[PDB]
């Protein structure tokens, strides 16, 4: 899929709840001193936009793929498509904004985990969880993907269950 | 409190520039970047020159408290009384500057972790600490730490 | 070896004709790709921790806190550069991602590759694979019989 994906006979219908865009701005709290790194990534195996990310050195160029906590390198926040590039913020870094889940009904406060295709699922799941992954928000549905607003910090120190 | 408001009578003599910066007043850090990610955020109870912990719930957006462990989350490093606000820098983010320790069995070379209160304990490992506990006031403990993350 | 620049002298001029392989020198100091937002530290060095991990080193307390070769569950962040006349050493925490040549143990330096797993000794030499993520980007280069250099990126604590 794509971010902006078209030509329209009418124009779309409070500022209450205008943020549910599949394109809006990933960092609910930005900052300065926030490094982002550029990367590419395969055109034909997974769009990573909102995903989380690892690092594959391939014999022409680093790219970056979809992953799981074990093995992730960080969260990828935007995506030029002219180009193929992504934008990576590294994992050493805090994140709060929205990220693609695939679970319709999480509720906030929740602890959550990065699956192998990089989507937000509950740490209840089994596997060790790695990383600080808290719901700050029930997740929505735009019509469909499912979206949740998500705070970032770090690794864990001991795996949990 | 951070910054005990009490009017004087007589002016107190302040000379002399050594022994002069360990107190419960100093915010911030000793040492610090213009590169350091800082963070304002809603809390409750007094976690100044503490560990913060994030709790999420008419609802109210999440605060931070006085906590650690596996819920530890960052260093309240300044605090604003009026506003209500404490100022924090994130775990992910390296801290070297004096923080609120148990007791005074911490000493030099010690590995240290946040405790459920945000104090820093001997023994995953958070700190080394730098210098031995030293009393400012009463059961208060200040030392001297460089954060570095979670083991 | 133990020293950034060479030591010795040349008695040759250089051709600076080709732009292709002439980053491969020891005096390469700093990151091969470096964001302006990055954190940077320096310490008094205890020994030559040039490129390799450094870990907080203390003295009975008459003299302050410096840094030396190491790593395990004692690393503290990567030394990139050494400035002699004052012995400061560079530091970047192990919370700031570094990406750069650095130090690799001459054992098995061959089977390193792209994509292969790392991790610090206790000497801060690179060998291949814990608790720290490092990433070989390339295979070993050769400037000593002893000194091999790889590319690598550390992006935190495991």
């Amino acid at each position: 899929y794509s971010k902006s994906m078209i030509e329209n006979k009418v124009f779309s219908s409070c500022f209450k709840s205008k943020n549910e865009r599949v394109d809006a701005y990933s960092f609910a709290c930005s900052s300065y001193t926030d490094k982002i790194e550029e990367y590419l990534y395969d055109p034909a195996n997974s769009f990573p936009y909102k995903r989380g990310v690892k690092l594959v050195p391939k014999e022409n160029s680093i790219y970056v793929e979809v992953g799981a906590d074990t093995d992730m390198y960080g969260i990828c926040v935007d995506v030029c498509e002219f180009s193929c590039t992504a934008y990576v913020l590294p994992i050493t870094n805090n994140f709060e904004g929205y990220l693609v889940t695939r679970n319709p009904s999480i509720k906030i406060g929740e602890i959550l985990d990065i699956n192998n295709n990089g989507v937000i699922i509950k740490a209840g799941g089994g596997p060790p969880t790695a990383i600080n992954i808290y719901a700050l928000s029930d997740s929505f549905t735009i019509n469909s993907i499912n979206l949740i607003k998500v705070a970032i910090f770090g690794n864990r120190g001991l795996e949990k269950t | 409190m951070k910054n005990p408001q009490h009017d004087a009578s007589l002016l107190s003599n302040s000379n002399e520039f050594r022994d002069k910066n360990v107190e419960f007043f100093a915010s911030g850090g000793t040492r610090t970047s213009k590169f350091d990610k800082l963070e304002n955020h809603p809390f409750l109870g007094y976690p100044y020159k503490r560990g913060v912990k994030r709790v999420i719930q008419s609802h109210y957006e999440p605060h931070v408290e006085a906590g650690g462990g596996e819920d530890l989350y960052g260093i309240c490093i300044d605090i604003d009384e009026f506003s209500k606000t404490a100022t924090i820098v994130p775990i992910t983010n390296n801290f070297e500057g004096y923080l609120v320790a148990k007791d005074s069995t911490v000493k030099v070379k010690d590995k240290l972790i946040f405790n459920k209160d945000g104090a820093l304990e001997k023994v995953t490992i958070n700190a080394t600490a730098l210098t031995d506990a030293k009393q400012i006031s009463n059961e208060v403990y200040l030392v001297k730490v460089a954060v570095f993350g979670n083991k | 070896a133990l020293m950034k620049n060479p030591q010795q002298d040349s008695g040759l001029l250089s051709n600076s004709i080709d732009f292709r392989d002439q980053n491969l020198i020891f005096s390469n100091s700093g990151g091969v790709c470096t964001s302006s937002k990055d954190k940077i530290e320096n310490y008094p060095a205890k020994g030559y921790p040039y490129k390799r991990g450094v870990k907080l080193s203390f003295g009975d307390g008459t003299t302050e806190l410096e840094v030396e070769a190491g790593g395990g569950d004692d690393l503290y962040g990567v030394c990139s550069d050494i400035d002699e006349f004052s012995g400061m050493a560079t530091v970047i925490p192990i919370t700031n991602n570094f990406t750069g040549y650095l130090t690799l143990k001459k054992d098995g330096q061959n089977g390193v590759n792209p994509g292969d797993k790392l991790n610090f000794n206790q000497h801060g030499e690179l060998e291949k694979v814990k608790s720290v993520n490092a990433i070989a980007l390339s295979k070993a280069h050769k400037l000593t019989e002893d000194l091999f250099i790889v590319l690598a990126s550390v992006f935190g604590n495991r």
